[PDB]
């Protein structure tokens, strides 16, 4: 046994810790359901030590504490457990680093994200949509799956507008029709993508 | 049992 001795600072790993797994509980960090079911289980090897069947079942969390809102409602407590399994004998201290690693592995790891509404196709009520600003790109991200369905190069922004409940992106040559969705953070997104603009060159 | 093991190595 023995040998490899951790000499990793535990304090300012849970200082990391906490900040990682607050961002995704809140819903600073989108991720998707099987994602948030794999933090869940490292949460729970965290909390509560090794997985035992004999206690860790259905009814013995309160899902608000290990999952984002809007998965509480579906059968994740099951995914949870299994990923909790999976753990094995796994200490904290391992827990946690394999947590934040997975945290900042995503794609969405440290992205701005606004939560807007767009009017489509053939929906007279709006939809939801994860906006969200790099330096490089805008991004268009499903709000349920959090799959990134459209992107746009900053370089190709002409420029853009904001009222108190909108924000408008115009591409010029790059595609006929303006962008434009409801949101009362237009103003906050101006002003990023203002400062990500004046780098670009 | 089965889960707290010891080893030599």
């Amino acid at each position: 046994s023995d040998q490899n001795v951790d000499s990793r600072d535990p304090v300012q790993l849970n200082l990391l810790y906490v900040q990682a797994r607050d961002d995704i509980l809140n819903g600073s960090h989108p991720v998707s359901f099987d994602k948030a079911c794999e933090f869940a289980g490292y949460q729970c090897q965290i909390q509560f030590g090794p997985h035992n069947e004999q206690k860790h079942k259905p009814g013995f969390l309160e899902l608000k504490d290990f999952l984002p809102k809007e998965y509480i409602k579906q059968k994740g407590e099951r995914k949870i457990f299994m990923a909790h399994k999976n753990c094995g004998n796994m200490s904290e201290i391992e827990a946690k680093v394999r947590y934040v690693k997975l945290a900042r592995s995503l794609k969405t790891y440290g992205v701005s994200f606004f939560l807007v509404k767009e009017k489509m196709k053939g929906k007279n009520k709006l939809v939801p949509r994860l906006l969200g600003i790099t330096k490089e790109c805008v991004m268009r991200v499903d709000e349920k799956t959090k799959e990134v369905i459209q992107e746009w190069s900053l370089t190709n922004i002409k420029r853009w507008a904001a009222s108190p409940k909108s924000f408008t992106l115009d591409f010029g040559d790059y595609q006929d029709g303006y962008y434009s969705v409801q949101t009362t953070e237009g103003e906050q997104i101006a002003q990023l993508i203002a400062g990500y603009i004046d780098i670009i060159l | 049992g089965s889960h707290a093991w010891d080893t030599a190595n």
